[PDB]
RNA sequence: UUUUGUAUAAUGGGUCAGCGACUUAUAUUCUGUAGCAAGGUUAACCGAAUAGGGGAGCCGAAGGGAAACCGAGUCUUAACU
RNA sequence: GUUUAUUAAAAACACAGCACUGUGCAAACACGAAAGUGGACGUAUACGGUGUGACGCCUGCCCGGUGCCGGAAGGUUAAUU
RNA sequence: GAACUCGCUGUGAAGAUGCAGUGUACCCGCGGCAAGACGGAAAGACCCCGUGAACCUUUACUAUAGCUUGACACUGAACAU
RNA sequence: CUUUAAUGUUUGAUGUUCUAACGUUGACCCGUAAUCCGGGUUGCGGACAGUGUCUGGUGGGUAGUUUGACUGGGGCGGUCUCCUCCUAAAGAGUAACGGAGGAGCACGAAGGUUGGCUAAUCCUGGUCGGACAUCAGGAGGUUAGUGCAAUGGCAUAAGCCAGCUUGACUGCGAGCGUGACGGCGCGAGCAGGUGCGAAAGCAGGUCAUAGUGAUCCGGUGGUUCUGAAUGGAAGGGCCAUC
């Protein structure tokens, strides 16, 4: 897979 | 292929023309034919195959 | 502003008395030995626009 | 440039001699029109002298019945 | 390998029996002679037939073949 | 809202107030309505200026034919039952 | 030694050394419609480009394809006439 | 979105606090724990689609800077052949 | 004129030499208390080099773009137009990456007409000659044949021979069939001219259904229909055809 290939290396969103 | 076509001219003095098909390979003699000339409205020798 | 007239249809189709449009037959151009004189005979008048066509006829051709 | 005229407009040349000049004088034809006929088409009942129009085989008739002469 | 048809070609009896037809109307559509023609109906060249005359349409059996034969009785 | 089908665990909205989406110009066709009628109507412009003048034009009263041309016919064809 | 400032510091990049190739000086080459400037106030023990990567032992066979270098007889071939 | 916001088995746009049947449950805090509310966050980044986009490659197509060939111009005089 | 030698010569080419165009990022002088620039003097090159216009080659160095659809996700593979049969439910029509096969021609006779004719297979006898060549008789009955797939047909043969031939005609066409349309198909009869037959008659290709490509842009022949002042012409139109 649903949230693959890594977002925000881990974190989910991030920015900020 | 193969078959070629030609024309056939009327013998009349007229431009009148048929086309039809012909097989060279085979028939290398030229078809002559009478047939019906419109302008001048009669039966005359067609000749030529080409 | 003004419309502006196909010019391609214009030069395919004219219109006729009652308001149709007479135009010319295909299929008459080229690769000709093969076909029929009956078939060609047939092809050479000119004919009317058939009714599904019609509306397609007016809309390229405004000033008619 | 060619026109054609109706035994109607005959009677409104003013004048009584239908003409190429004196149809565009009437507001009939137009400036440019070189060539006219005149066709069966209402009908005329005054003598009217028709010169340089081609007219009809029907038109001649209705103008000769009038009294008129095609020139 | 499989996957390829021809075209309907819409064959079959046009005008049944009993029906008023003009000259010229097409009776029947067939490939071969299934159906033969009678009295004031003529054979195309493939085969279908066409009314001569004006009338009604008629199938008889007829013949040592007994074959069925259209045919047009004048009314 | 979108769908064959949503209580749907499908979308959108925390709430309130204000604002927020089929318009305008010019052509063309049809319907209704009004004027005039085998005729109808003017544009620019002039003008004491929504008057009046101006008919240049445009549409209609005839069509057929690629066209010359012919004309209540015309084209097609050597000619049409 | 250097590197992905802010998830990768390494086996990647660079390196001394090696080889091929271009370059005779108004050099090749690069930035520039151009003038000009860098190369260099240098001159083949010099300068540019490419590949390999201290050092030791070494680096075989193939020139048909593609590129580069050379050759000129003939064939084909532009503007022009 | 609004809430007077329990369990189970079934049903159902096919994994129910809200539907059916049934079980259980006086009203309201405080400290704790994360099994669920397909919990919050970002109009899935995988996948496909649009006669969408951008960069990159090449013996894809069509062009073109640069480099190179000849003719004519700037461009003349002898002489031999 | 035959046949040719020079000479002059529009010129062409090649070589050599020259100087006056042009080049100088050699030296010196001046503007000028200036390694720019310009002028002067001289040397070295020299009609070369270089630049403009035109032109062949090369050219991912740079730029603009294209790179199909169906699909039991997409890719890979297969497929895309036409004809025959079944699915298709006794009128027509009817789907799937359902089950099976074909076509992209051939023929101046394999077309027209008049006259004639009739298979396959088996048995028996018969030189070579045997399972089967050819001949005779019998049985049988279209199981054969049809230029090519399949289906529907075919003895009055549409199958097989022979004579004569060009209707594998031109202009038309009542009336129908089938398509959304573009189209495609069947057609009696009418006018002109023709072949075969004594004649009634039959013939506008082939037993029927595949054998194919719109429009545009051109090409060739015919035809004044048009012809930008006028007469022509060019170009266009129309008819035949590529
Ligand atoms: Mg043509
Ligand atoms: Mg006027
Ligand atoms: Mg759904
Ligand atoms: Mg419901
Ligand atoms: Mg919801
Ligand atoms: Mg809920
Ligand atoms: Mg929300
Ligand atoms: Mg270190
Ligand atoms: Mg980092
Ligand atoms: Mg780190
Ligand atoms: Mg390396
Ligand atoms: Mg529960
Ligand atoms: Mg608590
Ligand atoms: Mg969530
Ligand atoms: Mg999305
Ligand atoms: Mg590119
Ligand atoms: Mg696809
Ligand atoms: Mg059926
Ligand atoms: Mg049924």
């Amino acid at each position: 897979x649903v949230a693959a290939x890594x977002y925000x290396v881990x974190v989910x969103i991030x920015x900020x | 292929g193969i078959r070629e076509k030609i024309k056939l001219v009327s013998s009349a003095g007229t431009g009148h023309f048929y086309t039809t098909t012909k097989n060279k390979r085979t028939k290398p003699e030229k078809l002559e034919l009478k047939k019906f000339d419109p302008v001048v409205r009669q039966h005359v020798i067609y000749k030529e195959a080409k | 502003p003004k419309i502006k007239t196909v010019r391609g249809a214009a030069k395919r189709f004219k219109k006729t008395g009652k308001g149709g449009f007479k135009h010319k037959h295909a299929n008459l151009r080229h690769i000709l030995t093969k076909k029929a004189t009956k078939r060609k005979r047939h092809l050479r008048p000119k004919a009317m626009v058939s009714k599904g066509d019609l509306g397609l006829v007016i809309a390229c051709l405004p000033y008619a | 440039i060619t026109a054609e005229i109706r035994l109607s407009d005959l009677a409104k040349v003013e004048g009584g001699v239908v003409d190429l000049n004196t149809l565009k004088a009437a507001n009939i034809i137009g400036i440019q029109i070189e060539f006219a006929k005149v066709i069966l088409a209402g009908e005329v009942t005054t003598p009217v002298t028709v010169r340089g129009l081609r007219v009809t085989k029907g038109a001649r008739a209705a103008i000769e019945a009038a009294g008129g002469k095609i020139e | 390998r499989n996957g390829r048809d021809s075209e309907a070609k819409r064959l079959g009896v046009k005008r049944f029996g009993g029906e008023s037809v003009l000259a010229g109307s097409i009776i029947v559509r067939q490939r071969g002679t299934k159906f033969h023609a009678g009295a004031n109906v003529g054979c195309g060249r493939d085969h279908t037939l066409f009314a001569k005359a004006d009338g009604k349409v008629k199938f008889e059996v007829k013949g040592p073949k007994n074959r069925k034969f259209i045919s047009i009785e004048a009314e």
